[PDB]
């Protein structure tokens, strides 16, 4: 498996963290490849030619999609995934991306916290059920109830009892928090299990914690690097 | 201090330098097969024992120079004083003319010997990267090839027998000044010789590290967009001696002025240590002129390891940029002079390299007139020392003898520091480092 | 003339406003026409296959692209004129849009301010003579006072007199000004022909103010508009 990881931010460098091992060879452009991540000549040094997968989280969409754009005309580099912030570009992902113009590749429900990739499972299993939509924000909340249908959108602080036993934890089959507080979540869920919530589902954001978790009561944990590692190693 | 690791390592190098000590014995040397046999015995000594390894630097680098002198001077105790013998160890040891005053072998040995200090120079002086994989062997192999080769065919054209042309070139290897007779070139002159050794001095010492891309198949060599300022020295080098020939009307000939004088100029110029004049027919200005001339020496990835066309280019250019300073403070300076923007980290360290070094100056100076030296003789001496050529021209007793034997190992330690760099010993000294 | 400008914010709408008239037909689109303005459909409705110019300012760099790039393929819409802020993109703009990849089609001098046109003319003007540029920042300047040769950079204070009098200002053949907020610029230039300095070159951001530099003391005034509308309408 031969990956090339444009821009070692926060989140190239941690996914370069994650990925050092022996049926792992990575490579990092960041201006080792000393330059910028779109340039021909700095994509043949990387060996995008031979790479299994291209990954783009540089400062800006742009070069992200330049990067991919460059990199697929020019050496045909299987699975590239890139980061892309701006939901304008994301309004159109269908005739933009999955057109291959810009060849980027890549009884009761209760979730708490909105997850872009959790939202879209959440719309994978709101057809089955109803869904309720529990989100701490107002603004954010709000624009979502008018955004988005066939979910039903509440509001309400989740450090506190009141809220959960109040909407009837035992007639809920499931707790599902979306937060980005990292294990919070996972003391918070020790409690929300106290409070005999029937399955909690916790968002841990790092699939180095899984020595962590193993010894857990925590009945099931969730990282992002189990599915976005796996778009690539598919 | 894990002293089992450096134990069998420095055994180890002791016992490759004497590997490299059976010169004489082809010309049929016993002692220096039993300096290969006393360094052995002690590198297997210091390897049965010990097994381990480690993986303080420094310490290396003054330990790999400490080892240059441990056998090169039992030969001697030629018959001749310790002290003396040991000075004379080093002055044929170093690439210096330290002389004072042999067999067929020995002289052979010696003259390897300037082909031992040719090489070890340069491939350390490449070598100093990590602290600031042996392939380079084979392309150092090539060049080096091609070098002696030239030379050996070189003198062969000059109507002579292979073995003359051979030990000529052998002597001229790392040019200390040395020849078959003590003249440097008067009791041999073919024309052939002169030329061609001319050429030979320009082209062999100013540089190589730019040329060793040449070792890949790429033809990079139109490179004449060092070069411009060198150019103008040696230029008006030739200038001066064209108008002091003109001024004292010396020789009316073309070929013995321009290539005597020539000759004389470039290589008393090019610390080659080539002198075959008196510098009667010269004013004594230009002695002292040359001498100051012998000051230059080097040039950068280059066997000389004197003062360079980078440094005080910088100090004189950057002082160009200085003196801007001084007719506006407010006025910011960055300038490059050619390839990119320069650091201003790197360039501090290289006058207050000049500055430290002009300290060691004062301390040779002072302390070689002070040891109970001459104040003038010894002078032209400490000058002529610090450059590595030979003995002092001016008010001339070259060969000392009757100096002081502490005072000559003061001055093998001058010219080493000389050949080296000086700061190498001076960390040891300093307080705080222990 | 008919011409399409995508995203109406500060520059989209005051461009509009600079350039209604007899000649000039001028549709904006922003999210009139409301859409995105990179959408094939929204720039239809825009009219982009019968336009003779686009201009692209809308938020983002990487739209301002997608809208150049559709519009191109699918309408042939000439003059293609495009705001990128990633120095990223303008260090590969040769490669990027010069190639039609991305289908962007756009004795003594003293200059005191870096402008971005006014770095072009500079550049154009410093070959024949040795240019002083002179910058209020610091920042600006001290990554600036190496990238760039061929020119002799300095700081100093514009409205300190006891930096532009400093250097005899009568021994220099211009005062050019690449200062934002004009009218500063127009008084300075005023209070620069006091001093002695002999042609003032001023900042002068809108177009429209040719009638209020019109009986102006000031020797030249510079609108950035009479370029940056003109390789367009020319």
């Amino acid at each position: 498996m031969k990956i090339i990881i444009l821009g070692a931010g926060q989140v190239g460098g941690t996914l370069a963290e994650n990925l050092v091992g022996e049926n792992n060879d990575i490579t990092i452009v960041d201006n080792v490849v000393n330059g910028h991540a779109s340039h021909p000549d700095v994509l043949h040094e990387a060996g995008a030619q031979d790479a299994d997968m291209l990954v783009a989280v540089t400062n800006t969409d742009e070069t992200n999609m330049a990067a991919c754009q460059v990199a697929f005309t020019l050496f045909n580099t299987p699975n590239r995934v890139a980061r892309i912030r701006s939901p304008e570009y994301l309004a159109e992902k269908e005739a933009l991306f999955k057109s291959g113009a810009i060849p980027v590749d890549h009884r009761r429900i209760m979730i708490v916290g909105g997850g872009n990739i959790g939202a879209s499972l959440a719309k994978r299993l709101e057809q089955t059920y109803s869904v309720k939509l529990i989100e701490r924000d107002y603004q954010r909340a709000e624009k979502l109830s008018e955004q988005l249908e066939n979910t039903i959108v509440f509001c309400g602080d989740a450090a506190d009892q009141e809220l959960l036993t109040e909407e009837n934890i035992d007639q809920v089959d499931v707790f599902i928090a979306l937060t980005n507080e990292d294990e919070t979540n996972i003391m918070s869920a020790m409690l929300a299990k106290r409070m005999g919530a029937k399955k909690v589902m916790v968002l841990i954001q790092r699939g180095a914690y899984v020595d962590l978790v193993q010894g857990g009561v925590i009945d099931v944990a969730i990282s992002p690097q189990q599915a976005t590692i796996s778009a690539l190693l598919t | 201090m894990q002293f089992r690791s450096i134990i069998r390592i420095v055994g180890l190098l002791l016992a490759l330098f004497s590997v490299t000590m059976l010169a004489p014995a082809l010309v049929a040397g016993v002692p220096f097969v039993t300096t290969f046999f006393v360094l052995l015995f002690c590198g297997a000594m210091c390897w049965f024992p010990n097994r381990r390894h480690k993986h303080d630097g420094f310490l290396i680098v003054v330990l790999f120079w400490t080892v240059l002198g441990s056998a090169g001077s039992l030969p001697f105790l030629p018959n001749i004083s310790v002290t003396d013998a040991f000075f004379e160890s080093f002055s044929a040891l170093t690439t210096t003319g330290a002389t004072v005053i042999l067999p067929k072998a020995i002289l052979f040995y010696r003259q390897f010997l300037q082909w031992f200090g040719g090489m070890g120079i340069i491939v350390l002086a490449v070598a100093i990267l990590p602290v600031l994989i042996a392939e380079t062997a084979k392309a150092l192999w090539y060049i080096y090839l091609s070098l002696t080769i030239a030379c050996a065919v070189a003198f062969w054209l000059a109507g002579m027998t292979p073995f003359d042309a051979i030990s000529h070139s052998f002597s001229t290897i790392a040019i200390g000044g040395f020849s078959t007779h003590d003249a440097s070139m008067g009791y041999f002159d073919s024309y052939a010789i002169n030329l061609i050794t001319v050429v030979f001095l320009l082209i062999s010492a100013c540089n190589f590290t730019l040329h060793f891309a040449a070792f890949a198949s790429g033809g990079v060599h139109p490179k004449y967009y060092e070069f411009r300022a060198f150019i103008f020295i040696q230029v008006l080098l030739f200038l001066v001696c064209f108008l002091l020939l003109l001024k004292h009307h010396s020789y009316t000939s073309p070929y013995d002025a321009f290539d005597q004088a020539l000759f004389q100029t470039v290589s008393i110029s090019t610390t080659a240590g080539f002198t075959t004049t008196g510098f009667a027919d010269w004013p004594l200005f230009l002695p002292v002129l040359l001498l100051f001339s012998s000051f230059i020496g080097g040039c950068a990835g280059s066997t000389g390891g004197g003062m360079k066309v980078i440094r005080i280019l910088l100090l004189t250019l950057q002082g160009a940029r200085e003196l801007k300073r001084l007719v506006h403070p407010r006025a910011v300076y960055t300038i490059k002079v050619g390839g990119s923007a320069l650091p201003q980290r790197v360039v501090d360290a290289v006058w207050g390299f000049f500055s430290a070094y002009a300290l060691v100056f004062v301390v040779c100076m002072l302390g070689l007139i002070a040891t109970g030296m001459d104040e003038l003789s010894a002078f032209s001496a400490v000058a002529a020392t610090l450059n590595n050529l030979g003995p002092g021209l001016g008010e001339v007793a070259l060969h000392f003898g009757d100096v002081n034997d502490k005072a000559k190992w003061v001055l093998i330690v001058s010219m080493l520091f000389g050949r080296l760099e000086i700061f190498t010993l001076l960390i040891l000294l300093t307080p705080t480092f222990w």
